């Protein structure tokens, strides 16, 4: 029938679950006083941390979540934050500008300000989460 | 020195659009995130975009239906905004600033205040016709008249555009003539007037008279005064 | 919650020490430590203050920012021409309380004396009421600070049909004058026989009329 703006929603779930582990990282180590990675220095997202450990059956390997990190136009069999923010095809676009590690340097201090970038392409996906999910609560 | 500097601004024509941008100097801009401000004559200051144009929907406020909207380039320590589908009310004057201070978080939502300004400039829907001023003199009352004073004027109202010239007595009087650069007014208008100043025991004696040249029509125009 | 205000509306001579200050509360002060915005004539805001004093690499630490639970606070010394401005205390954002930008504070290095204003007010003639073009004006001369204010009346009601009011003149003498017409129906002068009007100036207030049959 007319299902696929669930899958998009599917997506849209799945992406905004990466981001929120990320910026579980994030008010973390603020709340630490320690800086954060987004490069090879850091973590790497295609990972079962996300939820769990191990191949927990073949649900995680089946999920959205992988599906879409392997899908990436960045993916390599691996992907930093970096390339996993600069990456495609995802429904929020792009995010330009990225540096490395961001240090918690006391004074113009930086860190918020890019879990504030994060936060600025997750206003997008609020967004189209209020819109699509008002147009499914018309279906 | 340290400073910003801008790029675009002037003129405008009405269902078009047009771009302004800022640059900066002397410090390497790098990446900080930058927010657009207005102005207008008379007041201070109000938001126009926040961040990165994200606070910065492509229908104004939080909603009131104009196109306008962002971009970023802080690795050309340079950044833009564009203008389209005009009103008469977005002509106005506008600047850019960026993040600095902040520390320990403190504020808990976005920043500890904003830091550093641009120049910014001028921009004018430049369609309207030309249009001739109304012209109107002063004749003292016996109120000026302890201390003798014929300190007398007009008023030039609701014309476009600038500039005038002003003059009296057959434009024979020409010292003492006060001058007032034009401001534009809630008609969508110029405006100004003049002041001149004698001895009270000159009015209505002389061939005493308002002269006036609006030099975007070149016109004349006059009003005499009598005792 | 609305609890900024933006009162001091000072004005001293060149080198003197000034005290200027704002309300708010303990939600939003213990936030933030200080920065304030400067303006002067013919140019765009500037920077003012830092790290809870510093001043610009530009310009000395004249000023002391500081703060106190319910309210915010500044002041200067050795003030100077580039002082000469419009002040604001403001959080650049509108939000929900009735102060977060505000409209700021005149504030005046007074290169002059306070000298008091001249006021003579201009009933037209009978003789020029008969064009119907005819326009009732008042006009004051001579003053500092610039921040002269004034309110007309249709008899007792305070009006805006008919109205102007100008830009002030800095005179030949260098102090400031200012001027307005109400430009009305002869019908509107013989209904509302007299005009009057506030007239308001730093201790100095005043309310003055007029009326046709004064000039006719």
């Amino acid at each position: 029938k007319r299902k696929a703006l669930l899958d998009e929603l599917k997506a849209l779930t799945a992406e905004l679950k990466v981001y929120s582990v990320i910026q579980s990282q994030i008010n973390a180590a603020l709340s630490a006083k320690q800086g954060i990675r987004i490069d090879a220095g850091g973590i790497d997202l295609v990972d079962p941390t996300l939820y769990g450990y191990a191949v927990g059956d073949p649900r995680w390997k089946d999920s959205p979540e992988y599906a879409l990190l392997s899908n990436l136009d960045t993916f390599s069999g691996k992907l930093s934050i970096k390339d996993f923010l600069s990456g495609s095809p995802k429904q929020s676009g792009e995010l330009k500008g990225l540096k490395d590690e961001y240090p918690f340097e006391k004074d113009n201090n930086p860190v918020g300000n890019f879990a504030t970038t994060v936060s600025d392409r997750s206003r997008p996906l609020n967004d189209k989460v209020n819109e699509k999910t008002t147009l499914l609560n018309d279906t | 020195e340290v400073q910003l500097l801008e790029s675009g601004g002037g003129l405008v024509q009405p269902g078009g659009s047009l771009r302004l941008s800022c640059a900066a100097s002397g410090f390497s801009f790098s990446s900080y995130a930058m927010s657009w401000v207005r102005q207008a004559p008379g007041k201070g200051l109000e938001w126009v975009s926040a961040i990165s144009g994200s606070g910065g929907i492509t229908y104004y406020g939080d909603s009131a239906k104009g196109r306008f909207t962002i971009s970023r380039d802080n690795s050309k320590n340079t950044l833009y905004l564009e203008m389209s589908s005009l009103r008469a009310d977005d002509t106005a004057v506008y600047y850019c600033a960026q993040e600095r201070y902040c520390d320990s978080g403190s504020c808990y939502e976005r920043d500890p205040v904003f830091e550093y300004w641009g120049q910014g400039t001028r921009v004018t829907v430049s369609s309207a016709s030309t249009k001739g001023p109304s012209v109107f003199p002063l004749a003292p009352s016996s109120k000026s008249t302890s201390g003798g004073t014929a300190a007398l004027g007009c008023l030039v109202k609701d014309y476009f555009p600038e500039p005038v010239t002003v003059s009296w007595n057959s434009g024979a009087l020409t010292s003492g003539v006060h001058t007032f650069p034009a401001v534009l007014q809630s008609s969508g208008l110029y405006s100004l007037s003049s002041v001149v100043t004698v001895p009270s025991s000159s009015l209505g004696t002389q061939t005493y008279i308002c002269n006036v040249n609006h030099k975007p029509s070149n016109t004349k125009v006059d009003k005499r005064v009598e005792p | 919650q609305s609890v900024l205000t933006q009162p001091p509306s000072a004005s001293g001579a060149p080198g003197q020490r000034v005290t200027i200050s704002c309300s708010g509360s303990n939600s939003n002060i213990g936030t933030y430590f200080v920065y304030w915005y400067q303006q002067l004539p013919g140019t765009a805001p500037k920077v003012l203050i830092y790290r809870n004093d510093q001043r610009p690499s530009g310009v000395p630490d004249r000023i002391s920012g500081s703060k106190s639970g319910t309210s915010a606070s500044l002041a200067i010394s050795g003030l100077r021409s580039e002082d000469e401005a419009d002040y604001y205390c403001a959080s650049w954002d509108a939000s929900l309380r009735g102060y977060v930008f505000g409209p700021g504070t005149k504030v005046t290095v007074l290169g002059q004396p306070k000298a008091a204003p001249s006021v003579t007010l201009f009933p037209p003639s009978s003789e020029e009421l008969q064009a119907n073009k005819a326009t009732l004006v008042c006009l004051i001369s001579d003053f500092y600070p610039g921040a002269v204010t004034v309110a007309w009346k249709a008899d007792s009601s305070p009006v805006k049909a008919g109205v102007e009011t100008t830009t002030p003149s800095k005179q030949s003498n260098n102090k400031y004058a200012a001027s307005s017409y109400l430009s009305l129906t002869p019908e509107q002068w013989k209904s509302h026989r007299s005009y009057s009007c506030q007239v308001t100036h730093e201790g100095s207030t005043v309310e003055k009329t007029v009326a046709p049959t004064e000039c006719s």
